[PDB]
């Protein structure tokens, strides 16, 4: 009764019969912002059921040496539907985010996938001084690629990131996992195109495996924002 | 005695301190005072005054030319008219003003401001005006169609003769900064444009050039932080007769 | 902490918290009705 | 559930348990919660009543300790003809070049504090006649803000700028500054861009710049020179932390960014984190008698 | 005045000083707090969290592969899998833990951990472990039979793909030190060991080889002490633009 | 002792004993009965 | 602020100060108390404690024979047998003595002391003795008809193999000094003698000579005063392994 | 005077005057009536 769930937002639905009790990160649901910690003036934009509502990403390949794949939020959205149309006319946005990741697989398939929300996730290179310039950090709806996930491209640890809001989808056990996220910002509002509060990161722990004839194994990404609201409206940017 | 312990900061001078220090002319009976009109005990009452912007701030503009800003009759429709950068920081049309000045004195800010405008043609000049401020984010717009998208008002000359652009605290955090970096997320406040709405109309005996004065104030939502040396003045040099008081 | 005999050897006093604004930005008798001045 | 927890938790005696049904040894890691077997439920336990504190371990005790935030050694003589700090410094004020304070700091997202900051102050003879007390000033300058470039600039006058005269004779030099972020947090780490072009610098959100901290020596330059060092310390206090964080592993190569390289080899390599076993039945430190 | 003396102590400074000191920016006003989640108050509440035992610690292993223990089908009985120092100070597979990193920082502790571990086979993939604690004094088992007199878990693969091996608080003193010796009687936490119980039994079709991913916690009976610079961060250099703050 | 006028300026603020650790080790909105969790 | 004026001892550490100092360790929680046996609160405690003197403390005496008085028969009537000088500053029976060695951290004592003396014979041997405290003032007994004039117990060695001989605080000033001086007037407390009351008499199958070993503690209406460093023990040199605490 | 957060930083506790000597003088459990012991 942990195992199956639907969850609908505006227009969409998805149904899972093989969840793991959904992550609610650091026990916070994503609200819209009140009067005593809200900034900016002007009556907000709430379009609630055009905006938020799930918004299924390019899945990508899971094969022997992947090595993962990270989306940056709300970057990977600013682009998608009534979403990103108000994120282009707006100086501000808030919003929290459901995200719904699917893989499934054969009952001979192995392979375990940490699926983990890292607030912040301010990217090092590799073996330089430069910074990371802004094509490598802001990649879009396609996300990016883990150069090493071992350190999660900023010289900490996998092995530690079980301290930020994560799920597994382990395929014996499961094939999705669920993760709500807050508004989790040091301001109120902030503007779409220059800051990423969230990343997403799906990270190959157990390889992929079976000796079965081989299938190709999508991973897939459904992100939900939840409680969008928009503020200082103008013209698009694009 | 006391047993006692001295502390890092013992003898330091800080030059913000709040201490009682020692009085030097004992029983000293200061003047009693007097009701002097015009008070001011917090600085954001003089910000809250409108002053007069320099949006004129141009080569072949001398002196108080640049506090005005001239407008023609024209015959294209739609045109942009003048364009106002809000960054108080650097030099712009919004320093040598009230709230610009004390302002500049602080690092961090925050607030509503508002711009009047008043129109200084002839009685018999007409026009529509649209004033539109634009958050920032993008480049300035340049044309009509692209600026009113953004917060705007449309001014009608008439026997009110002038109007109030509010530009509202539109920003992500509590307080903008007063750095150099004007592109910075965390100073950059957007644009101010004026638009013909309609056109300049003017008698053939009224003058068929009329003027603009632009004022700006903060609202009393306005706030200042973080006190610093304003960067409006300086001297490399002791000044003229410094030296006599010595002698 | 101010052990002086002359009251105005004390610390700074910066709890004066009154403005009047109004002198400065609105120095008519008629309050104007927030409706035209003229 | 919040609740206030002043010592470790006690133990509850346990008897035999043989309970179809119930599994408490038994988890499911995927749904991300932490195990919840308590030892009473996996092995038979005695009563423990437990008195063990737990202050060391509260963020305020683990963060408010005063390190080292800068340390510059700059020539006290006379410059007329050098190319350098010429009796005085500028140092934008940050956290990340020493590396103790800036993995404690490191472990957590967001940050706010206000800041006690000491300035030790040391001298030394160039190569003797006695080391000089000298007075120093050190000016908070806002980040950007117009900073001083001469020792003897007009600019020292600090008229409305916070300074603190200070010797060298004297305990050192303490003010606070306090959380000053325009935010209610400093951005430990910030994914994004401080502009709203596309050169601007990644991971620096300059909201969570203290400032620049001018300090020169006040004094005249004497007939023979000195070098002065000036470390700078801070202690974060009033301390609330947000979003814990994996602790950094590879040595920090930069003060701009988080990029890695590694040692070359393990402990603490790219490839290879813990220092290697020879196999995973191996017992490294293994008791033999 | 007040008769004083000074005390051994004055004017020192004293790193873990706990003292008010002269504010900087008198009337300052610092931002409003707002809510943000996931506060932490106590260093504890982060060791409560599991994260993954790095114990592939092999050359050999490269990265990620050595955060897994593959586990494959056997041919004899009651086979050792894999061991696991329970030393936290020297390196080993604990010390890049929540757990561990966060230990580092002090001297002492006490309390019991937990070693979680999920079984990552296929669905079809079946098998029984013995995972084996045993408290310190001899060498570390070697075999089965000799392990599980100590604290033990037999763990049957299942719907539940994980287990727990508690490591109860085991020790004659209050505290444990994280000391350099790892062989000291106030040191040494013992051996966990794991042992084929069964044996891996799998589909032609599932992988003949599946993987254990080892997590340790501590639980909330877990106290830290004495408070120390961590062994696992150093620098010899300035880092790189540390000197680029000075210009 | 703390005879400043800003709050800011007092000594370190050790007894806030309050913990939550469940936001970090049981973030799921089903508390999961101490029994399978699936 | 505050005026102040330091004074004379500003400044100074006396090593005998009691003043609050700072906690290096902030928030550090020790190890809770257990319930050990045999605490000790009071140094008098201690020299309550009975304990062997040195009597035999001769050439020819080696070790553990210096704890022991040997006492055969006689042919002669009332003789001596040993007689112990109460001189616990300079080297005697009563130095290396519970009460003598924490005495000798002290200056001045006051209070009655307890000799105590087991007679450690056969069962068959018998006899009595005669142990006599002469207070100061002349030179010690020779002589039994002599001695005891003075302070004395007559023992018969029976079931109980011991006796106390009392020496009752005896003294014009309150206390008494441990000056090297050990004939002065503040310092002296006369003599313990012990004279053959009848005679050691045994069989032919018992021991000829037996021992005696003698006791001696303080009353509890003994007290110590004026704390000092004790002459029992002293360096010229670092101990040995001392430096390698420095490597 | 002792201004510090932590109680292990007072000065020295010179106040503890219980004594029990019995617990070295006398550690028997039959008290010797003062009578012989035997």
């Amino acid at each position: 009764s942990d195992r199956v769930l639907q969850l609908k937002l505006g227009n969409s639905a998805i149904v899972t019969q093989e969840a793991a009790n959904y992550c609610c990160a650091y026990g916070e649901w994503p609200n819209y912002l009140p009067d005593h910690e809200a900034v900016a003036i002007d009556k907000p934009t709430q379009p609630e059921t055009a905006t938020d509502r799930f918004y299924t990403l390019k899945s990508v390949k899971w094969e022997t040496g992947s090595t993962g794949w990270w989306w940056k939020l709300p970057d990977a959205l600013n682009n998608i539907g009534m979403f990103g149309q108000n994120v282009q006319h707006h100086y501000l946005y808030r919003s929290g985010f459901l995200i719904h990741v699917q893989c499934n697989a054969t009952k001979f398939h192995q392979g375990a996938l940490l699926v983990v929300a890292i607030p912040e996730h301010q990217r090092g290179a590799h073996n330089t001084n430069t910074s990371p310039g802004f094509d490598d950090i802001m990649k879009g709806e396609e996300g990016g690629t883990f150069n090493h996930p071992y350190v999660l491209d900023d010289g900490t640890s996998l092995a530690c990131a079980t301290i930020f809001p994560h799920q597994w989808i382990n395929l014996r056990t499961n094939n999705s996992a669920t993760i709500v996220l807050p508004w989790m910002n040091a301001a109120p509002m902030d503007f779409p195109l220059r800051h990423n509060q969230w990343t997403l990161a799906i990270i190959p722990v157990v390889p992929l495996g079976t000796r079965t004839t081989s299938s190709m194994v999508p991973i897939t990404v459904s992100i939900a924002p939840m409680c969008c609201e928009f503020n200082g409206l103008r013209h698009a940017i694009t | 005695g006391v047993p006692t312990y001295l502390l890092p900061g013992s003898g330091q001078f800080l030059t913000t301190d709040d201490h009682s220090s020692a009085p030097a002319l004992p029983c000293f009976n200061p003047t009693p005072e007097m009701h002097i009109p015009g008070q001011v005990r917090n600085m954001l009452e003089v910000v809250q005054v409108e002053s007069m912007m320099e949006i004129n701030n141009t080569e072949s503009a001398v002196g108080m030319e640049r506090l005005k800003v001239d407008i023609s009759a024209l015959t294209d429709v739609d045109q942009l008219l003048f364009n106002i950068p809000l960054d108080i920081q650097l030099d712009g049309p919004l320093r040598n003003t009230l709230v610009g000045n004390i302002s500049r004195y602080y690092t961090h800010w925050s607030g509503s401001l508002e711009m009047t405008f008043m129109f200084c043609g002839s009685f018999m000049a007409a026009g529509k005006l649209i004033l539109c401020y634009t958050p920032p984010g993008g480049s300035c717009p340049t044309t009509r169609e692209t600026a009113m998208l953004g917060t705007h008002i449309v001014w009608d000359f008439g026997l009110q003769s002038s109007v109030t652009l509010i530009i509202p605290w539109i920003s992500g955090s509590h307080y903008r900064m007063f750095n150099n970096d004007a592109k910075s997320t965390n100073a950059n406040v957007g644009y101010v444009t004026c638009f013909m709405q309609t056109n300049l109309i003017v008698p053939s005996e009224s003058s068929d050039t009329c003027s603009l004065i632009g004022f700006i104030a903060a609202k009393d939502d306005f706030s200042l932080r973080l006190m610093r040396d304003s960067p409006d003045i300086g001297q490399l040099d002791h000044l003229h007769a410094a030296e006599a008081a010595y002698q | 902490i101010n052990f002086y005999k002359d009251s105005y050897a004390a610390s700074a006093s910066k709890q004066d918290f009154s403005q009047d604004p109004s002198k400065f930005t609105e120095p008519v008798v008629e309050g104007l009705k927030a409706a035209p001045v003229l | 559930i919040e609740s206030i927890i002043k010592t470790a938790t006690d133990t509850v005696k346990s008897e035999i348990n043989a309970e179809l049904g119930v599994v408490p040894s038994l988890n499911a890691v995927e749904t991300g919660a932490t195990s919840n077997t308590e030892p009473e439920e996996a092995i038979q336990t005695r009563t423990v009543i437990n008195q063990h504190g737990v202050s060391e371990t509260l963020v305020e005790n683990f963060l408010s300790r005063a390190a080292l935030v800068s340390k510059r050694s700059f020539e006290y003589k006379d410059h007329t003809s050098s190319t350098a700090d010429k009796n005085f410094f500028k140092w934008t004020i940050n956290t990340r070049s020493f590396v103790q304070l800036r993995r404690k700091l490191e472990l957590f997202t967001y940050l706010r504090f206000d800041a006690e900051i000491t300035i030790l102050t040391t001298v030394a003879v160039n190569g003797y006649v006695g080391l000089p007390d000298l007075t120093l000033q050190a000016m908070f300058v806002p980040t950007g803000a117009l900073t001083p470039e001469k020792q003897d600039s007009f600019h020292w006058q600090s008229g409305s700028n916070a300074s603190v005269f200070f010797k060298i004779s004297d305990p050192p030099a303490r003010i606070t500054i306090p959380f000053m972020c325009i935010n209610s947090a400093y951005s430990v780490f910030y994914d994004g861009f401080a502009g709203f072009e596309k050169n601007g610098l990644y991971g620096i959100n300059p909201a969570d710049t203290i400032g620049n901290l001018c300090v020169r020596i006040v004094n005249e330059h004497q007939p023979v020179g000195f070098t002065v060092t000036v470390r700078v310390y801070m202690k974060p206090k009033h301390i609330k932390a947000w979003a814990p964080r994996p602790p950094r592993t590879l040595p920090y190569m930069s003060i701009a960014n988080a990029n890695y390289k590694g040692k070359e080899r393990a402990p603490n390599a790219l490839s290879a984190i813990i220092g290697n076993r020879d196999s995973v039945k191996t017992m490294p430190h293994n008791i033999v008698n």
